[PDB]
RNA sequence: UGGAGGACCGAACCCACGUAUGUGGCAAAAUACGGGGAUGACUUGUGGCUAGGGGUGAAAGGCCAACCAAGAUCGGAUAUA
RNA sequence: GGCAAAAUGACCCCGUAACUUCGGGAGAAGGGGUGCUCUCCUAUCUUUUGAUUAGGAAAGCGGCACAUACCAGGGGGUAGCGACUGUUUAUUAAAAACACAGGACUCUGCUAAGUGGUAACACGAUGUAUAGAGUCUGACACCUGCCCGGUGCUGGAAAGUC
């Protein structure tokens, strides 16, 4: 991968442990490397099926993330499902 | 599986210009 | 046919299976187990909305049946095993260096002071304490035991 | 063949270890000669944030406008002694 | 107190110990060579005409001296502390102080714990126990004995005491 998928990139700035009032709240963090945020569909869809298109290294949530080209619902590619373990390219069903 | 369909869309104008 | 990566409500899910990415409220969104390769496990299905689940914290809860899950454990099991090997790795992840207690002058942390290393007393000294007088060892909870015991004794 | 290193030697750079100078000095903290790192926990420009019992601190009671075990300036207040 | 001062330094070649985490020690230590002249061959070079510039052969030639000036590591043996690169008392202390990856304990089921505020609320985090917070120690190897009587922290029984 060179970039993420343009539909799902979003750059929320860091916050080195400062609340809405710019004082120090959670100590010992800040100073790392500029991240982005990959908008994940964390609430499953209406009944459909999809094909795992890839698996991408993800900075925020340790696990890897898999854009799924969807065959139903007209989604035509959602950002992903938190990576299921076994299948690295297979077919899914969010609800029967 | 393309991640960037580009076009006759150009880049780095005010970087090139500065180099020149 | 219980196939990996699929989702569904727990109502169409069978006992003994393994799951992750559960959601607490009906469709709120998966906030339960999500980390690299950590697997909850159902324990039964009484048709009262609830379903008893064993979480990685060892303890267990009850989630409404209309809630959802994802079959199989989350990906990437090694991340909990990869041991970094210098300081730059922490720095890159985002951390900054953490200073201990017995280092600070007493004005700054309840463990300070001393002409050489020392923290507290042989009679007086309470325990090892956070920057705010709260103790951290022994099983301390600070009157959130109320919430814990309420939500438990809902069993 | 490859080109990794909180890799190595060394200028930019930063930093400030030793000696000598200076001690109404060139300077209310420098100079000479040597020193350490020098692709990284790097250095820097720009602009924004955190404000006094508070901030900030790889933690020395350090720093916050040249003098911090609680800034500066007004005021109570011609405090008290 | 060898502080300072001195000295070593470069490139090429020869050779190089203990130890070991088998990556290193290691530029280990210890030596030699370094100028120019012509010739020969080698390469190479199109900057055309065949020579020029560099390398390496081998014969001279001069000087006390041929990295001649400037530039440029002193090295070895062995304890203590610290594993190391780092950071700190601007402006008298840069270290054995601090950090540091590595380890353990305790807390948190998500409106997560914890934090700032009165409070909304914000951080935690568009994170979910392989996660986050606090605490002590500080790579590695070998290991980590006894005591819960005291201080704390904590589970709990009916009694009384409220």
């Amino acid at each position: 991968r060179a970039r993420a998928l343009r539909q799902f990139t979003l750059s929320t700035g860091k916050s080195a442990g400062r609340n809405s009032s710019g004082r120090i709240t959670v100590f010992h963090r800040g100073g790392g490397s500029k991240r982005l945020l990959r908008r994940i569909d964390l609430k499953r869809s209406t009944s459909s099926m999809g094909i795992v298109e890839s698996i991408e290294y993800d900075p925020n949530r340790s696990s890897q993330i898999a854009p799924v080209r969807w065959i139903k619902g007209g989604c035509q590619k959602k950002m992903n499902t938190i990576e299921k373990f076994a299948p690295p390219r297979k077919i899914l069903e969010p609800t029967t | 599986s393309s991640n960037n369909p580009n076009e006759g869309s150009v880049k780095r104008r005010n970087a090139k210009k500065r180099i020149g | 046919n219980s196939m990996i990566g699929s989702s569904m409500p727990l109502g169409m899910m069978r006992i003994g299976t393994i799951i992750h990415n559960i959601e607490m409220n009906p469709g709120q969104g998966a906030k339960m187990v999500r980390a690299a390769g950590t697997n909850a496990k159902i324990l039964k299905e009484p048709a009262k909305g609830k379903c008893l689940i064993k979480l990685p914290s060892g303890d267990t809860k009850w989630i409404n049946a209309k809630c959802r899950a994802t079959i199989g454990t989350v990906s990437n099991p090694s991340h909990g095993t990869k041991k970094l090997y210098k300081a730059g790795q922490s720095r890159w992840l985002g951390i900054r260096p953490k200073v201990r207690g017995v280092a600070m002058n007493p004005c700054d942390h309840p463990h300070g002071g001393g002409e050489g290393k020392s923290k507290s007393s042989g009679s007086r000294g309470r325990t090892s304490v956070s920057p705010w007088g709260k103790p951290c060892k022994g099983g301390y909870k600070s009157a959130s035991v109320k919430k814990k015991k309420k939500r438990l004794a809902e069993a």
